[PDB]
DNA sequence: CCTTTTATAGCCCCCCC
DNA sequence: GGGGGGGCTATAAAAGG
């Protein structure tokens, strides 16, 4: 899943490949490899890796769901993970299955 | 009575006259659902009236949960509207009701079994199966759902008037079951 | 500042009315500006 | 235990990029490169 | 059949409190 | 373990592969 790109962690790395491809160090096919190489790597991190709970709440403004694909948009969050609290005015959610 | 069955769902059609590209539909529209492996249909759902409506690539439509003939031709406009608005020559032809769903409460206990015995032609009632009877009215023809409760159900209707009709016939019936 | 996005994967999304319950889980929130990670997150919403 | 997944990600994705880079004729120079920029952006 | 909606209501099983 | 939450049962009607 090509799910985990559009994080810090994936875009910070996007970027830093873009410049390379922009000053011409690396190829985009390169560069296309090493996205790839980092899904394999942030999808096994995941799950073998971190294991705690979360819980939210908040009201549900949109919805979507094509390509088996789910994208919500929350109004007045609040992220519960047991050392309390985290709010927000607003949370986009996108979910594969 | 002073009794008025409420109307709590309608079912409607319109054909709003062109072929429709749903996965366009289920991508740019907000509060869509698309999964042509299970359904062929995008089920689209609006707050106001609070309707859900299930929009064909033939470019026909239903919409459902509306309780008025009013909301159930405004929601099916705003569901026409928003497909109009992504891009699609969108009409709105053939408006039509097709079901309505009403409810009340004559205030008072049932004898379902007497019910069920006398009007043998009418209705069946087998409790295990679903505690409501089942009364099949000829005139007009409605079906309606009788409980020991005294709730009502009436469903099958065309027009508002067939619910009202109905339920004024079923009340003289229900009275002379009623429970001491 | 920060865009509130949350990239998961779906374990069972359902609805009653509009009642929606979401199960969630390898997900990386980004919050307020800050970064978050759960294997499991579980809401609820009323749309 | 974020940076930690951060550092463990990077790590792997480095170190198995590798042979890539090289297979294309790329100086192991760039690849650490990356790896600089990629650190400093999420700082 | 797929699915949606809505009033009504008894019985079933199962999840994680 | 249990309760409550979900699902089943029943009703009408439309859409079209």
């Amino acid at each position: 899943y090509q799910l985990y790109r559009n994080t810090t962690l994936g875009n910070s790395l996007q970027e830093s490949l873009d410049e390379l491809i922009q000053s011409q160090q690396i190829t985009p096919q390169l560069a296309l490899q090493v996205l790839l190489q980092f899904d394999k790597a942030i999808n096994a991190a995941l799950a073998q890796r971190v294991r705690n709970r979360v819980n939210f709440r908040g009201s549900l403004n949109t919805y979507r769901f094509c390509d088996n694909v789910w994208t919500f948009v929350l109004n007045d969050v609040e992220f519960r993970e047991v050392t309390e609290l985290i709010k927000v005015d607003k949370v986009k959610i996108v979910a594969c299955d | 009575s002073g009794i008025v069955p409420q109307l709590q769902n309608i079912v409607s059609t319109v054909n709003l006259g062109c072929k429709l590209d749903l996965k366009t539909i289920a991508l740019r529209a907000r509060n869509a659902e698309y999964n042509p492996k299970r359904f062929a249909a995008v089920i689209m759902r609006i707050r106001e009236p609070r309707t859900t409506a299930l929009i064909f690539s033939s470019g026909k439509m239903v919409c459902t949960g509306a309780k008025s003939e009013e909301q159930s031709r405004l929601a099916a406009r705003k569901y026409a509207r928003v497909v109009q608005k992504l891009g699609f020559p969108a009409k709105f032809l053939d408006f039509k009701i097709q079901n309505m769903v009403g409810s009340c409460d004559v205030k008072f206990p049932i004898r379902l079994e007497g019910l069920v015995l006398t009007h043998q032609q009418f209705s069946s009632y087998e409790p295990e199966l679903f505690p409501g009877l089942i009364y099949r009215m000829i005139k007009p023809r409605i079906v309606l759902l009788i409980f020991v409760s005294g709730k009502v159900v009436l469903t099958g209707a065309k027009v508002r008037a067939e619910i009202y009709e109905a339920f004024e016939n079923i009340y003289p019936i229900l009275k002379g079951f009623r429970k001491t | 500042d920060t865009e509130n996005v949350v990239v998961c994967q779906y374990d069972k999304i359902h609805r009653s009315k509009n009642k929606w319950k979401f199960h969630l889980k390898d997900g990386i929130m980004n919050l307020n500006g800050r970064d978050y990670i759960f294997s499991k997150a579980i809401g609820d919403a009323e749309w | 235990t974020v940076p930690k997944l951060y550092r463990s990600v990077i790590e792997d994705v480095i170190n198995d990029v590798r042979d890539i880079f090289l297979d294309d004729g790329v100086d192991e120079q760039v690849l650490m490169e990356l790896k600089t920029l990629w650190e400093n952006k999420l700082m």
